[PDB]
């Protein structure tokens, strides 16, 4: 059993309730969304960072346990061209749970972003036995959000 | 004196590739009842190709760029196989006795047309991706020749009026020394790709493709925002001395 730790603080939301058909229809993988309340995005697992968007608002990480995740802050946030985000980590970086990847400006994004809803999805769906979605409020790098087998 | 918006600063030297596309011809002639069954089969037979060819492009995006670009094709493919399109495309042909290329165009154009009515630049771009799916479908039914940007055996610069997300996936990054286009400016993920890829490129040229022929030798300054077409050796030597200053800087 693999526990995915919350990459940001907030409230868990259904991925189906995200205002984006590609995520809502899980074309991109399956998982949950988080209505953010903090200021930073950390590694939800021990693994290696894969790709950081040039707008520094989303990233990919592979856990050591072999799970591929994809954390994308907000909806249509690329349109802000990097405003409100600061890449803290580097592509290829090895990380442990809780390591800071990116910091963001919530209030700014709350004002400028179409939505701050943040999908956390598994992009490896075909390699996993089960995905158990959790519920509630989470605390960055502490509270588990998904359990996988 | 040609100037664009310059999306990525840098310099490059190479041949120019020109993407030429013939205009798609639509038949306004109405079909007869006996032709209703045949036109549906042509659509299914033509749709049968794009089904397998679109899937091939998806696999290239996953290995080439990653899962971030692989799933975008699944949405386009999944939308194309939407059961609403099958019934709506067939109903017009069966009900209005229209042609598959003319009837199918109305269905994809009809939805994209509704999206344009939206007063948002973000929703309008997605309508561009949906429009592209129907645009190629017409070529797939007719069976028009496709250049395919993957058939590049020599390093060249990529010049086009505008590139659709579908081309960016099946695009050879190592054989393309840069990207030049006269699109709007930000464009979908394209102009954005030059930024993230960190390669020299222009997107607001305005009319460079009409001045360039394929196999033309061009030098991209991406620093003075100028393009040199067939420059003498003395001009290159002068440009090389300036490049050395930039390296020192
Ligand atoms: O996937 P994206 O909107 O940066």
């Amino acid at each position: 059993t693999i526990e995915i730790i919350a990459p940001l603080s907030g409230e868990i939301v259904n991925i189906e309730d995200v205002p984006d058909v590609v995520f809502a229809e899980k074309i991109v993988g399956d998982g949950i969304a988080i209505k953010p309340t903090g200021n930073k995005m950390v590694a939800p697992v021990d693994g290696t960072i894969g790709k950081i968007f040039e707008t520094n608002h989303a990233f990919s990480i592979e856990s050591d346990s072999g799970v591929e995740l994809f954390v994308h802050f907000g909806i249509d946030t690329v349109e802000l061209k990097g405003e409100g985000f600061k890449r803290i980590a580097e592509e290829g970086q090895r990380v442990k749970v809780g390591d800071t990847v990116i910091e963001f400006d919530l209030p700014l994004l709350e004002e400028k972003a179409k939505s701050t809803l943040t999908p956390v999805v598994i992009s490896n769906m075909d390699e996993i036995k089960e995905l158990i979605k959790l519920s509630g409020s989470v605390t960055v790098g502490e509270t588990p959000v998904i359990r996988i087998k | 004196m040609i100037s664009g918006i310059l999306a990525s600063p840098g310099i490059a030297f190479g041949k120019a590739l020109l993407l030429k596309e013939d205009e798609i011809v639509i038949d306004r002639k109405k079909i007869s009842a006996d032709q209703v069954d045949q036109e549906v089969e042509r659509f299914l037979s033509g749709r049968a190709k794009a089904s397998a060819q679109l899937e091939t492009i998806k696999t290239k995006a996953g290995e080439t760029f990653g899962e971030e670009k692989e799933a975008i094709f699944e949405g386009h493919i999944m939308l194309l196989e939407d059961e609403e399109l099958e019934q709506e495309i067939i109903a017009l042909i069966k009900d209005k006795h229209m042609t598959a290329d003319a009837a199918a165009h109305e269905v994809i154009e009809g939805q994209a047309s509704a999206l344009e009515e939206l007063d948002d630049e973000y929703l309008k771009e997605r309508a561009a991706d949906v429009r592209d799916i129907g645009k190629r479908l017409l070529r797939n039914i007719l069976g028009l020749k496709i250049i395919d940007l993957s058939a590049i055996q020599d390093e060249v610069i990529l010049v086009a009026a505008d590139l659709t997300p579908s081309e960016t996936a099946q695009l050879n990054l190592k054989k393309v020394l840069g990207f030049i286009t006269d699109a709007g400016g930000r464009t979908s993920h394209t102009s954005i790709m030059a930024r993230s890829l960190e390669l020299p490129a222009i997107v607001g040229t305005g009319s460079v493709t009409s001045q360039v022929k394929n196999d033309d030798y061009l030098i991209l300054d991406a620093v003075n925002n100028q393009v040199y077409v067939n420059p003498t050796n003395e001009v290159i030597d002068k440009m090389r001395a300036v490049q050395e200053q930039v390296a020192s800087e």
